[PDB]
């Protein structure tokens, strides 16, 4: 769905 | 890490390098794990500034840092993604797709994936702004293996979100424009490219038969069946969803799944240690036994009836209900030889034992099935032997107790059964 970049 | 107050003081300066330092500091905050202060960054009014930094071509570093920062804001709630869109970020990210710096173009792919993943509206808005053409242009190489692994995985994931939501489904012209590239990715060797490419196909096959046909006409079913027998779970799960979707359509589309050898994989799928794999495989079986008789027959030839008896005997109650549906569909559309073979495999005992369940729908489905089985016994004139059997395992006591039930449709079918036989 939506993914963050860490 | 910097304070939100310091990040604002620097971005508001008229010094491009002071702004680059602040944007990098904002990126590092939003890339922390614990409660990334997304809402605090938005109230400060920084999104319009980040959007403008996307356009500073003479400073690639500020483009990357602002794209990274905006990527993580757009990953939060629907309200936070909306803020990124309201700032004009969409046309800016599409322009960055053609950046000569791969890490910046990759970051634009990522950001657009988060925007399109919000829902149908933003997905279609990304498409209207013209994102598909430049996206597919990044994958126009003779060999995908020459592309960076991470670059290729972000492109596949973003493409999956452009084929994802429903109500409405993505535009037909967009799906047609994406599928040839989507089929190439479906043959790539990377497990994640394959899993996200199987999810995309899973989304496109969830709908009317016109959508299914468009996928099945590209000849991806053999490849889906191959992936259906993969060792990795993240590939088997979407591969099975796509297969299960395809068999909700016409009998000819269902037949192409059978011809590709899909039924050979179901001995494993119906005994898979994962509850969710077992349930979706049984659901798929229930839609296959609802097909033609030559298709029910192909279920018999592959030896899957004993496996349905097994799942009905012991499994999660939700997998059991899907198996109850598979039997009622089997009994309602099968021949007489096929319905007695269902009894020889031992369907009656586990079917009766499930009449003690505390769910009204499964009771109706089972009782209907029993009616179809009895109707086939009337045809052979052995209604007597079957009734001695339902009684020797204790099924009648359950049927005659179903008389005293809350729902009316159960009371009528139950009484009708004990009166007839």
């Amino acid at each position: 769905n939506k993914k963050p970049r860490i | 890490n910097w304070s939100v107050e310091d990040i604002v003081k620097g971005i508001n300066s008229n010094n491009l390098e002071s702004q680059l330092q602040a944007t990098q500091a904002a990126r590092k905050l939003l890339s922390r794990e614990k409660q990334p202060p997304i809402d605090n960054i938005i109230r400060a009014g920084l999104i319009p500034k980040f959007v403008s930094f996307l356009g500073k071509t003479d400073c690639s570093p500020i483009q990357f840092e602002s794209a990274w920062a905006l990527t993580n804001i757009a990953s939060g709630t629907s309200e936070q993604t909306k803020a990124v869109v309201d700032g004009g970020a969409i046309p800016a990210f599409i322009s960055l797709l053609a950046s000569p710096h791969a890490h910046i173009s990759e970051q634009a792919v990522w950001a657009l994936g988060n925007i399109a993943g919000d829902g149908s509206a933003f997905r279609d808005l990304v498409i209207k702004h013209g994102a598909i053409d430049p996206l597919l242009a990044l994958l126009a190489v003779p060999d995908l293996s020459t592309l960076a692994c991470g670059y290729l995985r972000n492109l596949t994931w973003t493409l999956s979100n452009l084929c994802r939501n429903k109500n409405p489904a993505p535009p037909l012209d967009a799906v047609e424009q994406i599928l040839p590239t989507l089929v190439r990715l479906l043959h790539h060797n990377d497990p994640e490219v394959l899993a996200d490419s199987c999810w995309a196909i899973s989304y496109l096959t969830d709908g009317p038969n016109e959508r299914i046909e468009m996928v099945v006409k590209k000849g991806v079913v053999p490849q889906l069946v191959k992936l259906l027998g993969a060792t990795e779970l993240p590939i088997v799960t979407p591969a099975l969803r796509a297969i299960g979707n395809i068999v909700t359509g016409t009998d000819e589309q269902t037949q192409k799944v059978i011809d590709a050898g899909a039924l050979a994989v179901f001995p494993s799928l119906l005994t898979n240690p994962k509850t969710n794999i077992q349930k979706e495989a049984t659901w798929t079986m229930s839609n296959i036994t609802a097909g033609r008789q030559d298709q029910i027959q192909q279920v018999v030839n592959h030896g899957l009836v004993p496996f349905l008896v097994g799942v009905l005997s012991k499994a999660d109650f939700k997998t059991q209900k899907e198996a109850a549906w598979a039997i009622t569909n089997y009994t309602s559309g099968g021949t007489v030889e096929q319905i007695v073979y269902l009894v020889h495999c031992g369907i009656i005992e586990p079917l009766m034992n499930l009449l003690s369940a505390k769910d009204t729908k499964i009771i109706q489905v089972i009782l209907d099935a029993i009616s179809n089985i009895f109707q086939a016994a009337e045809k052979l004139g052995e209604t007597e032997k079957l009734s001695i059997m339902i009684e020797e395992c204790g099924g009648l006591d359950k049927i005659e107790a179903l008389q005293r039930h809350e729902n009316e449709s159960v009371y009528k079918a139950s009484l009708n059964l004990i009166e007839k036989y």
